[PDB]
């Protein structure tokens, strides 16, 4: 069962937490979802966190987890929804070998670096390239509008 | 699968099945199943009570009268387009002439040289299948010369072309694949689709040479034209000649198709049996009685009496004939099976099909299947010639071999199989036959969820052309009732799924004494292995795929549990990746599964945006619903009012069909250059690999004209309009019509005054306009959402979407889709073939002899796998229990640990004090399934609140649901401080 | 009575459902406390598709009723 | 200790050639062939001259001469 995995990975990352992740609990009755808050580096998403579920199906590693955002964040390669389409959970790229915390590492990357190879938002990758000044003020009117206060 | 060239010819082939007992009857029903045009039976004997015991066209109530008339009329009855006609006469050379492939089942010696003979003259391929108790041989003869048209079992290789050059040797270079490592010199290739070299199409298949780094190269194309770009290139199938002796001659020297030395020699050891069986019955007229030791001695001395001149003299035997081994053939060779009869007409029917069809590759000359292991073990006493005396009963085939107390034991039994698909039919046949639980305190079960369809239908016997949309486990019981009166099958339509283990609780498989499983799916498999592993339950599983098969056998604490490949697990369900559908679709597959979910949203989701959400709750001021309504208004037509125009035209096909592709590439095209990355500048390489260019569609053509016919059918059914198909009128209409584009270039695209649109410049009035068509839609006629339905074929479908498929893929210059990857795809999935289920259907028969044997070593289950489009056959006994331990605890992966909860239940400080009492090992992760209850990296005051607390009743508080009522344990998952990290330990049962 | 109820993610939250209550006035209430939309999943028992226009009583829905979803869709 | 020149038979009628060791183990040859075929470890076992070969177990046991065929099976999923 891939429960006890995901146990074990929690309670591995829980000693060491990555500098741009804090307070990563689970609740104990479906220990298959965690919430974190992500704290990037490169402005405007540095002023504030940003609350997202990671779900790990049952045949866990052999299906990767399923990372979605649960507050708002303009992104060009993240939906409205939260959905996230990061290189390492796609299908064809996806190792049983691979841990969470090379996961995470790549999202924060992907945070901190808009990446506009594969654009989930299309018309605001081509916002980004045209004028990237309005691309940021929007972003950051994102951010203050729905996120959510950076903790110490 | 279905060949138009190789089938062709199996309609136009008659076949001559002699000697219709058991064996017969199988390969009789295998050649109607998979559909020979002609069958012609003969077998004029009188029907006996022993035929009964392993032939199935015959009932009680035929006894006492010919084999072939009674089995013609079930027969015919399994389907229609055979013509199976009975002969009554004897075997006349003219008779020979007509056919084309005759069979001589279980036929003596003296009319198997005759005839085989006679067929050698005239070039007619012959079969003279046997089975003589648990023994059973095979010869195949198909004349001097004999051509096969293919001899593999493998789609012709075809690999994507980067790049060819002109010169001496004209070399070019492919797409990097694992094409390219299959691709070998001296080969014959072929290419339909290039751009450039236009003649080059169409040419005479060319030879390739083998240069290092994947190196090709195609001959002298200096003459030709420029190569633009390149589609695939398609290898050659080699014909292949094989010569076969005539059976006159092959009896002295056996060529047996075996794998190893070893094998050889015991085929060889087989066959002096086998000869010694036919001598003794020539000169006695009588058959071996059953058990006897007498006939037995006879038999083996006979075998001994053989002249050493009757083996080969250019490698001799390392020992003389092993007198154990004829002597036991002759003892069981009284009755004839019906497992043995299931697998060896499998493997005749596949050898006449072979024949037939001229495909694969024959056997060559000489097969034996050996299947004593299923005698009981020589501890054991063997059965006396009393138990196996005939008694009149249907069974007396199965007891001259086995005995009564077999017999009876067998009756005794209680099993269950899940699934009754075409393995889980001819399995239930197999059980019926037999004689499992057909008595009053025996018993069956079939689990079955789906419903009958006929394109399954097509393959399977026990179903009817009358059955459609019933479930397959009534009707399966039905069947296995017909077939054994005494049989009490019960028919459950609940499936055997995580969610319904309320219903298949510890009661139920309490009942039960094995379980046998055939399914379709990965997980299913794993989750039933998992359950009997749970109750320590026998399994016996099958699967096939193709020409392939495989059948196994898990008795508890005697072979490892079944372990489905992870991998093919998870890619059961797993969603396809984004990025191929939005910019780069590498592969053929990848544009195939963007067809068919961009017309999944374009339809499915077009329903609900039409009446249900617009009138319910929601308007235009939704998250985005103009997108929505942008994907699928305007691609079908500008529309806006009530539809009076006929729904069945091309003006609307030919917009969504420029949008799709043309459109869509150029807009993609605005998006960056083909050729450089705006934010790049100056890449690694400026546009790798990606080079798409708009397409303009032809009318001539048949791909773009079967598209906008299936476009046009799928929308006229789904709008509700009556569809008429366009391929009689309607395609001549749509070419009457070639330049309806020219007219109406501009204002198609968006409103009327929006070349680009910009970046939301829609405004106020596209908003309104798309509210004031959702409210027309909203009070007009609510759409109809059709799903994939492939025995329907005028929704249009599966052509839609290979026709989509294929023209992105030579959109983008991906090589057209084949018929292999469709095939591959679950959808639009085949029928396994007859043969190989019933190959597999007769193994696990052999396992569950084994089985309800009682009591047996490892060495005696075997598990199998064969392949008879190559006739490789392997049975092989399984490996011992994983055996992994930690620290002074040993485990394996049937074991379980057992803690009482005592009338007073546990806490959970007690439970891990008990288990670190006992067993020697201190917990630091204690789960139920998900629900985490006790953790060594918790907080002490965590685990101070945690630990006083009742176990039942921290689960409950945790879960939020009751106990199921009557459950008598609770399993939990455990770790170790300081275990591996991969480590699994067994499950703790803990009661309640 | 008590019906299994069960969701997708692996949590079952077994809710209040009669006989004698509509379907869909317990279905709306069970989606309004999830807050997943109903249109990316089909609620059904036993492998029976549920449709707008359905009787319940002809395919017997039975007691601890095997219900679950099916997701569906594509999100992006 | 010096190289064998096996060949691992392919699925589909196909074959290709393999560098091996005595000494080397057989989850060593299953990784070349799933490396070389494309396919997963776990959905396909090897075998030869008629008997499944078991992963921890070295090359010597089996008795690979070089030049030897060693058959590649899938498992089947169809039902
Ligand atoms: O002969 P076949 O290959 O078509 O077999 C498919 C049959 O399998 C049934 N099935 C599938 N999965 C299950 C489970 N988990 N439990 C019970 N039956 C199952 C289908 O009914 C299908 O006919």
């Amino acid at each position: 069962m891939a429960s006890m995995r995901v146990v074990k990975e929690l309670e591995d990352l829980q000693k060491k937490p990555p500098p741009y992740l804090r307070n990563l609990s689970s609740d104990d009755a479906n220990v298959l979802v965690w919430h974190a808050l992500l704290l990037p580096d490169q402005p405007p998403y540095h002023l504030k966190a940003f609350n997202l579920r990671i779900s790990f199906p049952p045949e866990y590693p052999f299906k990767p987890p399923m990372i979605k955002f649960t507050t708002k964040i303009y992104h060009p390669n993240v939906d409205e929804n939260g959905q996230i389409c990061l290189p390492i959970i796609s299908s064809e790229n996806w190792k049983p070998s691979t841990k969470t915390s090379q996961v995470l590492e790549a999202l924060n990357v992907l945070v901190n670096r808009p990446n506009i190879r594969e654009p989930k938002r299309m018309d605001l990758a081509d916002l980004l390239t045209q004028n990237p000044e309005l691309f940021r003020k929007n972003a950051e009117e994102f951010t203050l509008r729905f996120g959510v206060d950076r903790p110490s | 699968v279905l060949g138009s060239p190789a089938m062709q010819r199996i309609q136009g082939a008659r076949v001559l099945v002699s000697g219709l007992q058991g064996l017969g009857a199988e390969v009789a029903k295998n050649l109607v199943l998979m559909g020979v045009g002609s069958l012609t039976l003969h077998d004029p004997h009188p029907t006996c009570w022993s035929d009964l015991a392993a032939q199935f066209l015959l009932s009680e109530q035929d006894l006492e009268r010919s084999r072939a008339e009674a089995s013609q009329e079930l027969l015919a009855q399994l389907n229609r387009a055979v013509q199976v006609v009975v002969h009554t006469g004897d075997i006349t050379e003219d008779l020979l002439l007509d056919f084309q492939v005759v069979v001589l089942t279980a036929a003596k010696l003296e009319e198997q040289l005759k005839v085989g003979t006679l067929c050698h003259k005239h070039g007619v391929c012959f079969l003279a299948a046997d089975t003589r108790g648990l023994v059973g041989q095979l010869f195949c003869d198909f004349g001097e010369d004999f051509t096969v048209q293919d001899p593999t079992e493998a789609e012709p290789l075809t690999a994507a072309i980067q790049h060819i050059s002109q010169g001496s040797p004209g070399i070019l270079t492919l797409r990097k694949g694992a094409n390219t490592h299959y691709f070998r010199d001296g080969d014959l290739v072929t290419f339909s689709g290039i751009e450039g070299m236009v003649e080059l199409n169409d040419c005479d298949p060319r030879s390739i040479h083998v240069r290092e780094d994947g190196s090709l190269e195609i001959g002298d194309t200096t003459t030709f034209s420029r190569y633009l770009r390149g589609g695939a290139i398609t290898e050659v199938k080699r014909p292949k000649t094989v010569r076969h002796k005539s059976l006159d001659t092959a009896l002295l020297q056996p060529h047996v198709v075996a794998q190893s030395s070893q094998e050889v020699h015991h085929a060889h050891c087989l066959h002096q049996a086998f000869c010694a069986l036919h001598k003794f019955q020539h000169l006695h007229g009588r058959p071996p009685q059953p058990w006897d030791p007498v006939d037995a001695e006879t038999v083996v001395g006979l075998a001994r009496d053989l002249e050493p001149l009757k083996r080969t003299e250019e490698e001799p035997l390392e020992e003389p004939l092993d007198e154990a081994l004829v002597r036991t053939v002759a003892l069981s060779s009284a009755g004839v099976l019906s497992p043995m009869v299931a697998m060896l007409g499998a493997v005749a029917a596949q050898e006449v099909l072979k024949a037939i069809s001229r495909k694969f590759m024959p056997l060559d000359q000489w097969l034996y299947f050996d299947a004593l292991d299923c005698l009981p073990e020589d501890g054991e006493l063997l059965p006396s010639p009393e138990d196996c005396a005939l008694r009149g009963s249907r069974y007396d085939g199965q007891i001259a071999v086995f005995g009564a107390g077999f017999q009876e034991k067998l009756r005794r039994q209680h099993y269950l199989l899940v699934g009754a698909g075409a393995i889980g039919c001819e399995l239930l046949k197999v059980f019926a036959l037999v004689g499992l639980g057909a008595g009053n305190s025996g018993g069956l079960t079939v689990v079955d969820m789906d419903h009958i369809e006929r394109s399954n239908l097509s393959r399977q016997f026990l179903f009817r052309s009358q059955d459609v949309g019933r479930p397959k486990a009534e009707v399966a019981a039905a069947a296995a009732r017909g077939l054994n009166p005494d049989l009490q099958v019960i028919p459950l339509t609940y499936p055997l799924d995580p969610t319904t283990e309320h219903i298949y609780g510890d009661n139920f498989f309490s009942r039960v004494d094995g379980v046998a499983a055939a399914l379709d799916s990965f997980q299913a498999r794993r989750y039933v292995a998992a359950r009997c592993t749970h109750y320590l339950k026998p399994l016996l599983e099958a699967g096939t795929s193709g020409t392939w098969g495989s059948a196994t056998v898990f008795m508890p604490h005697v072979t490892e549990a079944y372990r489905a490949p992870a991998s093919a697990a998870a890619s059961e369900d797993a969603p396809y990746p984004v990025c191929t559908v939005r910019y780069f679709p590498s592969t053929a597959e990848h544009t195939l599964q963007w067809a068919r979910h961009e017309f999944e949203e374009l339809f499915r989701l077009s329903a609900e945006t039409i009446n249900h959400h617009q009138q319910a709750h929601t308007s235009l001021a939704d998250m985005d619903e103009p997108q929505t309504l942008t994907l699928l208004k305007p691609v079908l037509g500008v529309l806006r009012v009530r539809p009076q125009n006929w729904q069945d035209c091309v003006a609307w096909a030919l917009g969504h069909w420029k949008l799709c592709f043309h459109y869509g590439i150029k807009q993609l095209l605005r998006h960056f250059p083909p050729n450089k990355v705006l934010e790049d500048g100056t890449p690694f390489w400026s546009g790798p690999k990606q080079c798409p260019q708009p397409l303009e569609f032809d009318t001539n053509q048949d791909t773009h004209l079967l598209y906008v016919l299936a476009a046009a059918n799928l929308y006229a059914q789904m709008h509700g309009l009556p569809g008429s198909q366009d391929w009689t009128a309607l395609r001549e209409l749509l070419k009457l019509l070639p330049q309806p584009d020219p007219q109406q270039m501009a204002p198609i695209f968006a409103s009327n005054l929006e070349l680009a649109s910009a970046s939301a410049e829609f405004g106020p009035e596209q908003q309104k306009e798309l509210n004031k068509a959702l409210e027309v839609w909203s009070v007009g006629p609510p759409l109809k959402p059709l799903m994939f339905e492939k025995d329907d074929d005028s929704n249009f479908h599966v052509d839609f979407v290979v026709a989509a498929a294929s023209l992105r893929c030579q959109n983008y210059g991906i090589p057209p889709v084949n018929r292999a990857q469709s095939k591959r795809i679950v959808g639009q999935i085949i029928p396994a073939i007859a043969t190989t289920t019933a190959a597999v259907a007769g193994l696990l028969g052999l396992e569950l002899y084994k089985v309800v044997s009682g009591p047996r070593p490892r060495s005696a289950f075997r598990h199998s796998y064969l392949h008879l489009a190559e006739n490789y056959l392997i049975r092989y006994m399984p490996f011992a229990p994983a055996i992994q331990t930690f620290h002074h605890l040993k485990w394996t992966s049937w074991d379980r640990l057992k803690v009482p909860a005592g009338q007073p239940e546990r806490t959970l400080e007690s439970l891990l004090a008990h288990l670190q009492e006992q067993h020697g090992l201190r917990v630091r992760i204690l789960l139920h399934g998900s629900a985490l209850l006790y953790a060594a990296g918790w907080s002490p005051e965590k685990q101070a609140q945690h630990l006083p607390l009742r176990v039942t009743e921290l689960v409950q508080q945790l879960t939020g649901q009751a106990p199921a009522p009557g459950q008598r344990v609770l399993v939990l998952e455990l770790s170790c401080e300081g275990d591996d990290e991969d480590t699994a330990f067994p499950p703790l049962h803990y009661e309640l | 009575l008590s019906i299994l109820v069960r969701n997708n993610k692996g949590r079952s939250s077994t809710y209040e459902v009669r006989l004698t209550q509509t379907v869909a006035h317990l279905k709306q209430q069970v989606s309004g406390l999830e807050g997943v939309q109903d249109d990316l999943f089909w609620l059904t028992f036993e492998g029976k598709p549920l449709e707008d226009q359905l009787p319940l009583g002809e395919y017997g829905l039975k007691p601890l009723s095997t219900v679950f979803m099916n997701l569906r869709l594509r999100g992006g």
